[PDB]
């Protein structure tokens, strides 16, 4: 059965693209293997729903990630922070788009991303909401808005909540993670005001001889 | 613009290991990523691996993983492809090439169209060993003649062959080298002069095989006296 | 996986001519994350086509990118004898994946081989084989069939040969045809001949030389 | 996502009132209102997926 060492990343570190997980781009496992020495290295975040989500990527069998085109009018792209340094340059997570201000500027934003294959579609996504209110307008000029995530079987409301969070390198503010199945012949639509984590594209999700363990054991 | 400037060929045996260097500009090295793609019959190109040696960060295929290894060297601007364990099928092409677009931080494009391209690097795995050629003048005979040299038994690829230094250039075809049923290879090159000139120039079949170190000068001439 | 599969396998077509090449993906590709590259014999592949249909610096306008989802296309507007080489696409969506090829050959005004033969030299006699070698000179198509006669006698299964892709300037192929004896079965005989069969020649050509 | 005609949708939610409780409705707009109610009970009652002819 196909070993793969998680050495110092977590399955979802390895999902949402934490810098030093690059080596996990697009990887596949029959087992996936979690040490306890892991770490996170990137902005804070919180996934609720987290046991469901590494469940049923671990039990999918890999990481295989598709960029996609989204069309994204008027806003500036590719943000990046202190929290989340590659070596002494601000990075991110690499399958996460942070949208903000363009010229003091930010619209809302409606976008589709149509599933035109054979295959189910994994989005994975998130909220950021800052500590305080000044950061807020500085980002998203807009005051605290929604973030609406539909499809033909799902809803996925969300509200930003301004508020002081715990200190993380560098950040007193955090980002919430969201997760999203688009079947074929269904169409991924987000509506957004701001404070939107965008995704890249998408995870092919299956299900198969495929799963997930925690153990310090020597691979050999 | 680079020109990127890779290592000379190779032949390993089962179970060793290369190390293939790439020779980047200042700017293709600290802001744009380098790959390895490799070539061969049946595995029209197969990318391995990719680094962005701005950071230092890497991504590997997975056919190659937990083999390959990519490095970089910042004073030389070099990246090195350490591919270990060497099997029989990983005789191949190995070419560095540069990312398309430009290093973004937040998303280092280890997937990307490849802008420049290395010149290649035929890594030979075999555990045949390794033989310098003979080679032997093919004399011409009677408006336009042809002469030429035949490169003969050696092991493995590649050979380099010219004429005149560099000088002798227009009209030269150099031939795919052909396997001999013995192991060895066999490589003939043929030039078109005019007959006129075969009384005064010199013409010179230059040889050499890296692979053995053996450089080889061979004056092409004729003979006819007899009747 | 992404599977790329391009149409057609080979394309021959004349100089002024429009090429059209096909590349099929098995799944849904991003028209923003598609190239192409030109691969002449031996050397590195060039990037024509980045992002579907957005040109690469020091390429032509002639080379079009075009497609979407699965089905993307490469038009070469106005051929030239330089543009003889194997057509590649890739997608860069996920970890990059790469076609089998496409082979685009140029035609040519149909050219007859210059035949050449050439004799063992007494430097390589000495080592106990024989080598013959024999040269058909810049001709056009591809197919040719070459022939060895010992004292008019057809040799079989001694006939190695390779054939030089097509030129990049004249489109021109020739090719290398080496029989190779031992010294002392080359000593049993006297006439030593090279027979070409092609589409310029109205009739066969042989060329020999004798000794022994 | 457009559904026949409509760009916008509906949530739907439930609720269990039992005896002596009472269900109190404050809405300050964009309330579906209940017509009534269902009689809730549990027992020998299923539901199956089929596609099988009931003879
Ligand atoms: C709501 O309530 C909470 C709790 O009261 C509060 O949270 C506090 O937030 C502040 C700022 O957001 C944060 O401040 C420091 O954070 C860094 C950690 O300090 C900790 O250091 C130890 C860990 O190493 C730890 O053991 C200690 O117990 C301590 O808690 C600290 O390094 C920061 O200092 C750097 O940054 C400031 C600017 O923000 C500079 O002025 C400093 O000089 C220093 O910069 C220097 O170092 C950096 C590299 O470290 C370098 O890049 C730079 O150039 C310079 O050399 C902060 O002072 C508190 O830690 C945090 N407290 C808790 C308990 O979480 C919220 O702020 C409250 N909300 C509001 C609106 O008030
Ligand atoms: C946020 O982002 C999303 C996506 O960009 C966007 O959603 C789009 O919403 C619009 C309107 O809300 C909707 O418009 C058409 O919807 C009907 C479906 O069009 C589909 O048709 C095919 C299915 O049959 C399908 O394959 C296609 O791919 C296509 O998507 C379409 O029939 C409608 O056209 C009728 O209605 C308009 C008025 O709304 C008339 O002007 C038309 O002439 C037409 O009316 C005619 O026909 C009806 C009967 O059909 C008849 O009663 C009438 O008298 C007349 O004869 C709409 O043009 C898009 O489909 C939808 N797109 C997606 C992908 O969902 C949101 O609108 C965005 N939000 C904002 C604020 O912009
Ligand atoms: C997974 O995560 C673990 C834990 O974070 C990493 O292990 C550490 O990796 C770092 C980086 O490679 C190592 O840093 C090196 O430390 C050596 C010793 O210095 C200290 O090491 C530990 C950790 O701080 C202290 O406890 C100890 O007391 C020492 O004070 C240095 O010798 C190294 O210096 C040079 O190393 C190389 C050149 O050889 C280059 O990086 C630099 O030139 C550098 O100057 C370096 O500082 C650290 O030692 C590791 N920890 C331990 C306990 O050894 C894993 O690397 C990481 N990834 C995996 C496992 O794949
Ligand atoms: C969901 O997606 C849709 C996609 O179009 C998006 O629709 C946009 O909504 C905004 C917000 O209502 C519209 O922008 C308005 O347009 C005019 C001028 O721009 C004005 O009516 C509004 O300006 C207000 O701003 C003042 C400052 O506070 C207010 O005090 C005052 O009341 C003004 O009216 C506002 O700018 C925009 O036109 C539409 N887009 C289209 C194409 O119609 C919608 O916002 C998305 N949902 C979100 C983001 O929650
Ligand atoms: C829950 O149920 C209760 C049932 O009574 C309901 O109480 C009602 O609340 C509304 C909203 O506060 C009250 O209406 C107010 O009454 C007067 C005049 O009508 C005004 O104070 C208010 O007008 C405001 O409107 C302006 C426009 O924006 C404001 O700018 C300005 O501040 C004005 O003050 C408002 O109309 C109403 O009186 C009570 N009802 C009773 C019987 O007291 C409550 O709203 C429900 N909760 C909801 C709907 O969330
Ligand atoms: C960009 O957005 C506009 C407005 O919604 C849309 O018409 C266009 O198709 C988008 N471009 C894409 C999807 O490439
Ligand atoms: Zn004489």
């Amino acid at each position: 059965h196909q070993i793969l060492d998680g050495k110092n990343c977590t399955l979802i570190d390895a999902l949402l693209g934490d810098p030093h997980c690059d080596d996990f781009q697009n990887k596949e496992w029959d087992l996936f293997v979690e040490r306890s020495t892991a770490y996170s290295n990137c902005y804070p975040y919180y996934v609720p729903d987290y046991a469901t989500l590494r469940s049923l990527v671990a039990s999918s069998g890999n990481l295989e990630f598709t960029q996609e085109s989204f069309n994204w009018t008027g806003v500036a792209q590719d943000g990046s922070s202190y929290a989340c340094r590659r070596g002494s340059v601000n990075s991110f997570f690499s399958r996460l788009n942070w949208l903000y201000n363009l010229n003091y500027k930010y619209p809302e934003q409606n976008v589709t991303m149509p599933n035109n294959d054979k295959f189910d579609k994994l989005y994975i996504w998130g909220v950021h909401h800052p500590g305080t209110d000044k950061d807020q307008t500085n980002l998203y000029v807009q005051a605290s808005g929604r973030v609406i995530v539909s499809t033909k079987r799902s809803q996925q409301t969300v509200i930003p909540n301004i508020g002081s969070r715990p200190w993380v390198r560098g950040v007193s503010s955090i980002i919430s993670i969201y997760w999203t199945i688009v079947k074929p012949g269904d169409i991924l639509l987000i509506n957004s005001t701001g404070n939107l984590i965008a995704p890249r594209g998408y995870f092919k999700i299956q299900s198969g001889k495929s799963s997930i363990m925690r153990s310090d054991a020597h691979i050999d | 613009q680079v020109q990127l400037v890779q290592s000379g060929a190779e032949v390993k045996k089962p179970g060793s290991s290369v190390r293939v260097s790439c020779k980047a500009s200042g700017d293709t090295f600290s802001s744009y990523s380098i790959t390895w793609v490799r070539q061969a019959p049946g595995h029209g190109l197969q990318w391995m691996g990719g680094i962005f040696p701005i950071f230092g960060s890497t991504n590997y295929a997975q056919k190659f993983d937990d083999r390959l290894t990519i490095t970089t060297d910042d004073s030389s601007r070099t990246v090195y492809m350490e591919l270990t364990s060497l099997r029989l099928e990983d005789t191949a092409v190995y070419y560095c090439a540069r990312g398309a677009s430009k290093v973004e931080p937040a998303a280092p494009a280890y997937s990307d169209a490849f802008d420049m391209w290395g010149q290649g690097t035929l890594v030979t795995v075999s555990s045949a060993s390794t033989k310098g050629p003979s080679v032997f003048p093919l004399a011409p005979s009677s408006g336009t003649a042809a002469l030429g040299c035949l490169v003969k038994d050696y092991f493995p690829e590649p050979v380099t062959v010219s004429w005149n230094s560099g000088a002798l250039t227009s009209g030269v075809h150099t031939f795919p080298a052909v396997l001999q049923s013995s192991g060895l290879y066999s490589l003939s090159s043929v030039v078109t002069v005019p007959s006129s000139s075969l009384g005064t120039q010199t013409y010179i079949c230059n040889v050499n095989h890296k692979p053995s170190n053996t450089k080889v000068d061979k004056r092409v001439e004729p003979k006819s006296c007899h009747h | 996986d992404i599977v790329m599969t391009q149409s057609p396998g080979t394309l021959s077509l004349s100089p002024g001519e429009r090429a059209t090449l096909s590349c099929r993906t098995s799944q849904g590709v991003s028209s923003s994350y598609l190239a192409w590259y030109q691969q002449k014999p031996g050397q590195a592949p060039r990037l024509l086509i980045s992002g579907s249909s957005s040109r690469a610096t020091g390429i032509p306008d002639r080379f079009s990118g075009s497609g979407s989802g699965r089905d993307f296309t490469l038009t070469i507007s106005r051929l030239e004898p330089e543009d003889s080489a194997v057509y590649y696409c890739q997608q860069y969506a996920t970890s990059p994946t790469f076609g089998q090829g496409t082979r685009v050959e140029i035609k040519r005004t149909v050219a007859a081989p210059s035949v050449f033969i050439f004799p063992p030299s007494d430097e390589q006699l000495k080592s106990g084989t024989a080598s013959v070698v024999c040269l058909l000179n810049n001709f056009y198509p591809r197919e040719a069939k070459v022939q060895w006669k010992v004292d008019n006698a057809l040799q079989s299964g001694n006939s190695q040969e390779s054939v030089t892709e097509q030129d990049s300037k004249d489109s021109t192929y020739s090719l290398s045809s080496t029989l190779t004896l031992s010294k002392a079965d080359y000593e049993k005989h006297k006439v030593y001949a090279c027979e070409v069969t092609h589409q310029g020649l109205s009739s066969p050509v042989t060329k020999s030389f004798n000794r022994g």
